[PDB]
RNA sequence: AUUUGUGGGUGGUGGUGCAU
């Protein structure tokens, strides 16, 4: 009975959400039908009418003129690099052995 | 004074945008970007009450349709107000995914981000959480290298601040094109941050944060070849004056082993 | 005139005990 009540509550909440969505859709439809043209005519009849920018333009011009990049990656430990190399070599050896066998 | 039909249409469009989170946009929102009085249309529609997905869709439509200066002004106003409202409403100062998508669209708009949005937030003095969110957004999505170097040189020419320092750290992590003038602006920022033993300064003798220390470490690791011999000596003097314990050693090693321009 | 042919990074808008 608790599970059935849960199912019923879920269905009721879904129905409420669907009703709200339908209401919102109807409102949006009425808006796009009338208020769209209204606001369009109103906006057509209406009217609605630098140091950082200068520095940015100067910097952009400078960067376009000259460029010097050297994004070197972080150097790992020598022991870690040796371990990685050994792992790669061991993987290669195991692959070769697997090729020789199967 | 706007007309009664104008006010009713704008209020209905604002209510529809507030009540809608998915689906299709209305013809009012589809024809609002084709007019010239978009600022007055938005002021009558009151976009400070819409939802995050609606704000993201409006920002995407503005970046797709509108022009440079109008898009910059609208993006500045709407994005600053919505980001401040979201950061105030979130008790832990967290951002929304649709707000992050709208910020990504406003950053893809090149003129609307640095001249309109990023400069106004730094001028309004965003907090450390907002500066970290902006740095995360700038590390996730990357704008053009010209606008990136422009924002970096602007934050270097501007005074010391938490948002400006976080922006400089994000720019040093992105590692865009650093020209001779951009490296000179970064060196001028470093010289204004370093102490002057006749006229001293608050930024000259103030304490720097760990974000500024990591920014200086990344700048010494990346743009060492953009600094000359005298600039490398000035960076070493700054690392001797206002250096650190663990991050400062790699910074001094990079400033001593880096090439010269 | 943003995108194309080639290299290329890839786990924390992390849960997290507890002390401060």
């Amino acid at each position: 009975k608790k599970t059935k009540a849960e199912v019923m509550k879920e269905v009721i909440a879904k129905s409420k959400f669907y009703k709200q969505e339908r209401q919102k859709a109807q409102g949006i439809m009425e808006d796009q039908i009338d208020n769209l043209d209204d606001n369009f005519e109103d906006v057509m009849s209406e009217l609605m009418m630098t140091d950082l920018d200068k520095e940015y333009d100067i910097k952009v011009k400078e960067l376009q003129l000259d460029k010097r990049a050297a994004p070197s990656d972080r150097t790992k430990t020598e022991e870690e690099k040796n371990a990685e190399a050994e792992e790669k070599k061991r993987e290669l050896e195991q692959q070769r052995l697997d090729r020789m066998n199967g | 004074a706007l007309p009664e039909k104008v006010i009713k249409a704008y209020t209905t469009v604002g209510s529809i945008l507030k009540t809608w989170t998915h689906g299709k946009l209305p013809k009012l929102f589809k024809v609002i970007p084709s007019l010239r009085n978009w600022q007055d249309v938005i002021y009558v529609t009151n976009p400070e009450e819409w939802s995050p997905h609606v704000v993201y869709e409006a920002t995407k439509l503005f970046v797709s349709n509108l022009t440079a200066k109008e898009s910059q002004k609208f993006i500045n106003l709407i994005l600053l107000e919505r980001f401040r409202d979201n950061i105030e409403t979130s008790e832990d100062h967290s951002l929304n995914y649709h707000i992050y998508r709208a910020v990504k669209k406003s950053l893809y708009k090149p003129s609307a981000f640095f001249k309109g949005f990023l400069f106004p937030l730094v001028e309004t003095g965003c907090n450390v959480r907002e500066a970290t969110i902006a740095g995360s957004v700038l590390a996730k999505v990357s704008v053009p290298a010209l606008h990136s170097s422009a924002a970096l040189s602007y934050l270097l020419r501007l005074p010391f601040s938490p948002p400006t320092t976080v922006f400089i750290k994000i720019l040093l992590d992105k590692k865009y094109a650093l020209p001779y003038q951009t490296v000179d602006d970064c060196v001028y920022y470093f010289m204004r941050f370093r102490i002057l033993d006749g006229s001293n300064g608050e930024d000259a003798t103030r304490v720097l944060p760990v974000i500024w220390h990591k920014a200086f470490l990344t700048f010494a690791q990346r743009y060492k070849n953009d600094i000359t011999q005298d600039q490398r000596d000035f960076l070493l003097e700054t690392v001797r004056q206002r250096g650190h314990k663990d991050i400062g050693p790699e910074i001094r090693r990079e400033l001593l082993a880096g090439a010269s321009r």
